[PDB]
């Protein structure tokens, strides 16, 4: 024999994928370089050519056994090969899948919100919307911006969510797959090599332990990014409370980055800024290439092919033509690579040239594994690499060796502190969300969450495990998450977890082989000869082996590991110890932004009625809401001498329990900035108390 | 009176349904209330009455 | 008649009143019998020809749906079905 025709037919796929994936890759490469419509399908058709393979692995999936391949290379193609994906549903089924993906997609693509008084004009997510949350500093406008968004694109997107769930779940399971969120942490799963074996569930049960070595740090910056807010927005936020949901620097609160003007340790002095220096020297955006090159070949790594310097989309050449240069290291094959990267004159430049060129030697470093098996050890890897390499490349020491940053200046430790808090608002303040995000989905999947308690379940994980409160109560007909870039479209989240541990112990340990002395942050890791064989080690096995050896070829660790992270951050925690002495390290998940405001409403039907009852749904909830909106326009018009159109959408309701009793507040009609305080809503309920009571058969004790 | 009054605060103070503590359910789940959420029973007052 | 004395003024936050309630009985007669979930609101229910002697002609229409009416026997089913909380929501019974 079996394992003489399996390798045959190994060799044989090999040589007819290899030539029509090169012609897809230079394809797919001609029509990003330039954007040409009448190629397009040129190249369409080509893909289509390559899904033929996909009938092919048909091919392989009835008589060939799984047991009897003994031989790891053949096992390992055999099984990247053998999986059917979503085929083995119907075709119907199959086809609703595929429209529910293309809605969900276009739904978040092209989606609208405009202002309450000027409708004509809308905006889009990402220019316009993105650009308040990011800049604006008005409360009122970065919450209506969060609540409308909210609101229009959720409510459009659950139900096609409902639908999809139901359908992946059915679609994994019928795959040998226990649910979706199996089939998603099966990427890391490895088996038949005795030793090295990782299931898995265990993976689920490894993040949470990591989590719990990061709770502490966290918090502390919590607590200062609190005391820093509290002057930018005073009687807003309460100091022993969590932080509103709008205020983190952008619509989902992915990144902190936003607030580093507002929490700056030390403002009078600047970092290091060195465009300015770049552009003294007067360099074209071509010699900083070779330099990086330069400065990659010093370590050790092989020298880069003449091939792509001679063709590849290095800067734009400023005519009609108008193409995207988003960065990206296409790695056609054969020898032939290329960037596709518009380069400027800044730092950010400066180290993406960095990031790239780390990504291509990772994936030419291995080119004479099996095409099924070029690809990074998981999915963490691929970017770790460019992670160090860019953390690498960005020391000020090395800046004062390539001859910027001038010798007659001091690193004076304050500096370095302000870079450490820069690291931290964008490191450390996506590890809590991107757990508690894709906790959410595996216990979704899992069935755990009722689909009548997702957007609870929701609110209570971010209230306790990230310290993130909603400005507004938001029920079930809303589907917050799915407002995600990477829950809409399908794709999975752990991996920024995964690899922003990952890059940090390369980190450590590469520049543990070139015997540092100082601080981990400000280590270098330029002509050190055996770190680049100890990485070396590990970029050439690819797919051929499970990532616990590759890992334990650098780190000599057999798993993801907190530790480096910490020893990389701690003078940062040493000095947020050090400024905390007064603030209340920590956040309580009782405080919410409306609670000053909200009456509490308790009602008791069998006291009232005893037999002949009625039952309590959803109805009730609206007849209340239209009552409760019925007397404050009462109230407005008779007292105040203004006519006002409350409405049931006016009045917010929280905290449903089964004894009947919650919270409401009161809102302007087209304004959910506007609360009307406690003392209006009181005056109008003594007003209209006795319709308010007759209209559901209670009279003021029940 | 006296056993309808200790009923009422137990419902108010964990919003149980009203109609599922009566007279001879009431220590049972007096207990599984304190078990489920100790230390916010404590504030309540309880007064008896034979 | 009903009240004779103390008999509250009839403005526009009565007819919104009117609205909810004839929309909350819609709802809960399709809830209920129908085994569908229809969220009616007060713009679905339509209303002419206001008079002095608080008399008007009304119609109900699908939720998102302007040519879609609801025919009056449904319409008369709902009513009939929930006619004493739209009668002591507004203090009347039966007769006015
Ligand atoms: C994108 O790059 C240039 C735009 O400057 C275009 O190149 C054409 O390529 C063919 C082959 O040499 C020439 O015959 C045409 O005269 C070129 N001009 C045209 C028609 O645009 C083209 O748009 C793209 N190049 C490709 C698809 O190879
Ligand atoms: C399993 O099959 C692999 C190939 O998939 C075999 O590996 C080859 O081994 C021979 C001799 O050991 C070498 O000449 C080749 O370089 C190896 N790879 C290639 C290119 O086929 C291997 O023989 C089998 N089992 C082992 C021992 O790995
Ligand atoms: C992938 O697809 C193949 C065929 O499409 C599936 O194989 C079926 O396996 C069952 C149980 O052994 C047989 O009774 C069927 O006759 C096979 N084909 C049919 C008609 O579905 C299988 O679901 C998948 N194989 C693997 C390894 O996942
Ligand atoms: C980091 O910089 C701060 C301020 O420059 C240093 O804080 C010291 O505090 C004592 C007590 O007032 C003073 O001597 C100075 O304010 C600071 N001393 C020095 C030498 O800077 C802090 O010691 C520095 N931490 C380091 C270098 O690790
Ligand atoms: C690291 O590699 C570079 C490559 O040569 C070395 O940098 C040069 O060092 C010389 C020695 O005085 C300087 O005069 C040159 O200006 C440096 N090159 C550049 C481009 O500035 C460096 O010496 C190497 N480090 C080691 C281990 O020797
Ligand atoms: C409710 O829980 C409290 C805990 O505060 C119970 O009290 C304690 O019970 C232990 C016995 O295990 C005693 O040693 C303590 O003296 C008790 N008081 C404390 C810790 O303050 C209490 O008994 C329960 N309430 C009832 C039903 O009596
Ligand atoms: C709005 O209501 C009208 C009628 O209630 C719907 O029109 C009917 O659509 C069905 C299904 O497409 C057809 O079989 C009928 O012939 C249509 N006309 C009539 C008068 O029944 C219309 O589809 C509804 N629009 C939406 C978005 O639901
Ligand atoms: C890599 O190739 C370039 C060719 O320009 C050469 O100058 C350089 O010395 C090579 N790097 C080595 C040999 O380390
Ligand atoms: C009444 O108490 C039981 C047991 O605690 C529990 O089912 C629930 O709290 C109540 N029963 C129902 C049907 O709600």
């Amino acid at each position: 024999t079996i394992e003489e025709q399996a390798k045959t037919f190994l060799d044989k796929f090999n040589h007819e994928a290899e030539d029509l994936f090169y012609q897809s890759s230079l394809a797919s490469w001609n029509y990003n370089t330039n954007i040409t419509e009448e190629n397009v399908q040129n190249m369409n058709n080509a893909g289509d050519k390559w899904s033929a393979f996909l009938k092919e692995q048909s091919t392989l999936a009835q008589m060939y056994p799984l047991q009897e391949i003994q031989n790891l290379t053949v096992k390992l193609q055999l099984q990247a090969l053998q999986q059917n994906g979503s085929s083995v549903l119907s075709e119907d089924k199959s086809k609703r899948l595929n429209t529910i993906l293309n809605t969900m997609s276009t739904i978040y693509s092209t989606g609208k919100v405009c202002n309450p008084d000027n409708p004509q004009e809308c905006l889009l997510l990402e220019p316009g919307l993105n650009e308040i949350m990011a800049n604006s500093l008005d409360y009122n406008e970065r919450l209506w911006a969060w609540e409308s968004w909210r609101s229009e694109v959720g409510k459009q997107l659950r139900p096609l969510y409902e639908e999809y769930v139901v359908l992946k779940n059915e679609m994994a399971r019928a795959n040998h797959y226990e649910d979706y969120g199996d089939y998603w942490r099966g990427d890391y799963e490895v088996n038949g090599v005795d030793g090295y074996d990782y299931s898995r569930g265990q993976l689920i049960e490894d993040v949470e332990h990591t989590f719990e070595e990061i709770k502490p740090l966290y918090e502390h910056l919590h607590a200062y990014v609190r005391a820093k807010l509290m002057n930018a927005y005073p009687s807003y936020i309460s100091p022993i409370g969590c932080l509103p949901a709008h205020l983190l620097g952008d619509m989902w609160g992915r990144f902190w980055t936003n607030l580093y003007s507002l929490t700056v340790p030390f403002g009078q002095k600047p970092n290091i800024d060195v465009t300015d220096a770049m552009v003294d020297q007067a360099w074209d955006a071509q010699r900083i290439f070779k330099e990086a090159e330069k400065f990659f070949v010093s370590v050790g790594l092989p020298n880069m092919t003449q091939g792509f310097w001679e063709n590849s989309m290095l800067t734009d050449p400023g005519n009609v033509q108008k193409a995207v240069c988003h960065p990206t290291a296409w790695d056609l094959g054969k020898g032939d690579f290329r960037i596709l990267m518009c380069t400027k004159v800044t730092m950010d430049d400066f180290l993406t040239a960095h990031h790239e060129m780390g990504h291509i030697q990772y994936d030419m470093a291995y080119a004479a594994q099996p095409f099924l098996l070029r690809n990074g050890a998981n999915e963490g890897f691929h970017e770790a690499v460019g992670e160090i390499m860019s953390l690498s490349a960005a020391t000020p020491k090395h800046l004062k060796s390539i001859g910027l940053l001038s010798p007659d200046f001091q690193e004076d430790n304050e500096t370095e502190i302000n870079f450490l808090l820069k690291q931290a608002l964008t490191i450390v303040g996506t590890l809590p969300f991107t757990y508690m995000l894709e906790k959410w989905r595996w216990m979704v999947f899992k069935g755990e969450i009722p689909k009548d308690q997702w957007m609870k379940k929701w609110w209570e994980m971010k209230r306790e495990i990230v310290g993130v409160v909603e400005p507004v109560p938001h029920d079930e007909t809303y589907c917050d998450p799915a407002s995600l870039f990477h829950v809409s479209n399908d794709y999975s989240f752990i991996r920024y977890y995964t690899r922003t541990l990952y890059q940090f112990q390369f980190q450590e340990a590469l520049c543990q082989a070139a015997k540092h002395e100082g601080p981990l942050h400000k280590c270098d890791i330029s002509n050190s000869t055996e770190a680049g064989q100890k990485l070396f080690n590990m970029l050439r096995l690819g797919k051929s082996e499970p990532w616990t050896l590759a890992l334990e070829n650098v780190v000599g660790a057999k798993n993801m590991n907190v530790r480096p992270l910490l020893n990389y951050f701690e003078p940062l925690f040493t000095w947020l110890k050090d400024q905390n002495k007064n603030s209340f390290v920590g956040w309580s998940t009782d405080w919410s932004p409306y609670a000053d405001q909200s009456i509490k409403v308790r009602i008791s039907l069998k006291s009232a009625l005893g037999d002949k009852a009625y039952e309590w749904n959803d109805n009730e909830m609206y007849l209340f809401r239209s009552s409760v909106a019925y007397a404050m326009r009462q109230y407005f018009l008779k007292v105040k001498n203004q006519m006002i159109l409350f409405g049931e959408e006016d009045v917010r309701v929280a905290n449903l329990k089964p004894r009947i009793s919650f919270n409401f507040f009161v809102t302007a009609p087209k304004n959910v900035s506007d609360i009307i305080p406690r003392t209006e809503v009181e005056k109008a309920i003594r007003m209209s108390r006795s319709r308010i009571n007759d209209a559901f058969r209670l009279n003021d004790n029940s | 009176d006296c056993f309808s009054t200790n009923i009422l605060t137990l419902i108010n103070g964990f919003d149980l349904p009203e109609g599922n503590v009566t007279q001879e359910n009431f220590v049972d789940m007096q207990q599984r209330c304190n078990a489920s959420d100790p230390a916010a029973y404590a504030q309540l007052v309880f007064q008896t009455c034979d």
